[PDB]
């Protein structure tokens, strides 16, 4: 008998995945994934994942279900929304590393990025929105500074 | 017989044909059952040597039959199709893909980034509107 | 099992989506009654590899309904 050395201390393995999201903006998500390799399976888990299990699973299914996940909102609704995006993403990563006897207790989006342009606009609405309020009172200043040239 | 890693990237033409880059992985754990051919006619660095280029072929193929858009509002039946096709692929060459899926992927710029400029100005058109309102 | 410090910044959206950028505490405390499995299926480095990501989605998904 050989001894099994499982390392079913929780490997985290942070992992990058680019992603073309719904509407498609280049966002580049990584993710932290918390796998145990399942002990009620491990014997068939050596059979069938071996002693480096954790980068026999996780590297991949990882960026496969960081890009589903990521492909399924807007530019904006990735960061409006990202507690959806990241909850999809545990919720399908979960179920493929307990394929190959692997337990997630935790898979968790680390990043998030974009170009600018939509959340640049979309911040530019609001400036100057009240850019608007920053220059009435100055109407007001100025229909009065116009009495100094009276 | 681990499923090793092969990433190949692939630089074709969609269905609408904007220059797509899309990457894939093979994910080849030789048939231990074929083995002794995977010696006799694929050999020592059978994945290297027999992976990429199926690969390539599969995904281009793949991606010939979705335009830019159509690649990706799709995308899980573009991936699923290149994954099954390259494991049949590889189940010749005694090589049992486990998974597979696209790696990279991108188009090129303006049917990608005028869709993006349609509801950019859409906002583009409030922040006129209120330009408007300074000029006032 | 001790509350470690773990400060977590964030780049996110209001809900009139002015571009904020707010830190969030996890004053985590791993449960003792659950450590076997914060080793089995979290790992030594259960804070550094779990929480951070957590804090961020959740801290984006609240920012996203409120405006600037």
């Amino acid at each position: 008998q050989y001894p099994i050395i499982y390392d079913i201390r929780a490997r985290p393995r942070k992992i990058s995945s680019p992603t073309g999201s719904k509407d498609l903006q280049m966002v580049n998500i990584s993710l932290r994934v918390l796998s145990r390799p399942n002990a009620q399976e491990l014997p068939s888990m050596y059979q069938r994942l071996g002693l480096d299990y954790e980068e026999r699973v996780l590297p991949s299914i990882v960026n496969e279900v960081l890009k589903s996940v990521v492909a399924k909102f807007n530019a904006s609704q990735l960061i409006t929304q990202r507690a959806q995006v990241s909850l999809l993403i545990r919720r399908e990563l979960t179920e493929r590393a307990k394929d190959f006897s692997l337990i997630l207790d935790d898979v968790a989006i680390t990043e998030l990025s974009f170009s600018r342009e939509y959340t640049a606009a979309v911040e530019a609405k609001q400036v100057a929105q009240q850019e608007a309020q920053r220059a009435q009172f100055l109407v007001e200043k100025a229909k009065q500074e116009q009495r100094q040239k009276i | 017989c681990r499923s090793r890693p092969r990433n190949v990237p692939v630089i074709t033409g969609s269905k609408d044909l904007q220059n797509v880059n899309i990457t894939l992985r093979i994910l080849f754990r030789p048939v231990a059952s074929q083995l002794p051919r995977i010696f006799t006619s694929i050999g020592e660095d059978y994945d290297e040597r027999v992976l990429p280029s199926i690969t390539t072929e599969i995904l281009k193929s793949v991606v010939a039959r979705f335009d830019a858009g159509e690649l990706i509002t799709q995308r899980e039946l573009v991936s699923r199709q290149v994954s099954d096709d390259l494991t049949e692929r590889a189940a010749t060459f005694g090589l049992i893909l486990d998974d597979v899926s696209l790696t990279h992927l991108t188009f090129g710029k303006e049917f990608t980034e005028a869709v993006e400029a349609k509801q950019v100005a859409q906002q583009e058109a409030e922040r006129a509107r209120f330009v408007v309102e300074k000029a006032e």
